[PDB]
């Protein structure tokens, strides 16, 4: 559930 | 060579250092390339936001670029105004326009919207993104916690750190870039890209309001992408929680071949945009007020 971007 | 970047950085943003004139620094925010805190303006006791990200710590040093000029170039009534930008030890600051109601994954997280909120949301989003992809800008990292909020319920698009630009001599993009559940999947395909994959994105946002999450989000994101790089498009949780004209709306977004996905100056044209509240109907969403 992570809303880390990339 | 980290000597190296802080050097160039310093050609490109204002002298000074912003300590000079700020005054009562409180975090409020954990970005993915730094930190965002408030800060006082001395003078004027108006508040500011400072986004605070350390030359060392980033995948890609030269994407700070996008933080200082994108906004400075690119400003328009719902895209996050900034002020200043410096050089601060190791850290590059950025001094911008507080968006005091926040983020608006702490609305969707939080509460349910109707679909007036809805279309007020998407219809700022894309007046916003219809003027930068007409620039060539991609923003490409669309998602709730990139949507910021004036406590009078304005709609402003934050976080260009990880856009790019697209032109005649450079027509489409090709970097793996965003956030897992929110990629398009002609990026996640690392097909060559254009303006198409923020409509994706924004798609996917529009789950976020009626759902909460975005599809797969119980799952890993390399998994998730997977799932969006090979499945059809994803579905709502709750259809029957969307009107036939809000599911009309998305299905434009969420088309797989961006060939044939709206484009941010036809979306803005569609019958669901008609719905779209006032600034005051995004008011009682948030926290101060719910
Ligand atoms: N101008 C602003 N006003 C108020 N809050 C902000 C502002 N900019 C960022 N934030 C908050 O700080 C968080 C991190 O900032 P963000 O721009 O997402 O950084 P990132 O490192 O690019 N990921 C955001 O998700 C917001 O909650
Ligand atoms: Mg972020
Ligand atoms: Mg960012």
């Amino acid at each position: 559930r992570r809303r880390r971007s990339w | 060579s980290h000597e190296q970047f802080r050097a160039a950085l310093q050609l490109v943003v204002d002298p000074g250092d912003p300590r000079s004139y700020l005054d009562n620094f409180i975090k409020i925010g954990e970005g993915s390339t730094g930190i965002v805190c408030i800060a006082t303006v001395r003078s004027s006791g108006k508040l500011v936001a400072v986004k605070k990200m350390d030359l060392r710590k980033q995948q890609r040093r030269e994407l700070l670029f996008n933080e200082v000029v994108i906004m400075r170039d690119y400003q328009h009534e719902n895209v996050v105004e900034m002020y200043n930008s410096y050089l601060v030890g190791d850290e590059l600051w950025v001094v911008m326009e507080f968006l005091e109601g926040g983020a608006l994954t702490d609305i969707v997280t939080h509460t349910r919207m109707n679909e007036e909120q809805i279309a007020a949301v998407c219809l700022a989003v894309l007046q916003a993104l219809s003027v930068l992809h007409a620039q060539g800008v991609i923003h490409r990292d669309i998602k709730s916690d990139s949507i910021l909020l004036t406590h009078d319920g304005r709609v402003k698009l934050s976080d260009f750190g990880f856009c790019a630009q697209v032109s005649k001599e450079v027509p489409r993009r090709k970097s793996l870039v965003g956030t897992p559940y929110w990629m398009a999947p002609e990026l996640i395909s690392r097909l060559p890209y254009g303006p198409e994959v923020d409509i994706w994105s924004l798609g996917i946002m529009v789950i976020e309001m009626v759902d909460g999450e975005p599809p797969y989000f119980n799952e890993p994101p390399l998994k998730a992408m997977k799932m969006i790089r090979d499945n059809l498009p994803p579905r709502l949780k709750n259809l029957h929680k969307v009107s036939p004209s809000l599911k009309g709306f998305l299905d434009r977004l969420l088309v797989r071949d961006p060939a044939q996905r709206a484009t941010a100056a036809e979306l803005l044209k569609h019958p669901f945009l008609a719905k779209a509240g006032p600034p005051a109907s995004i008011v009682p969403l948030m926290r101060q007020n719910r």
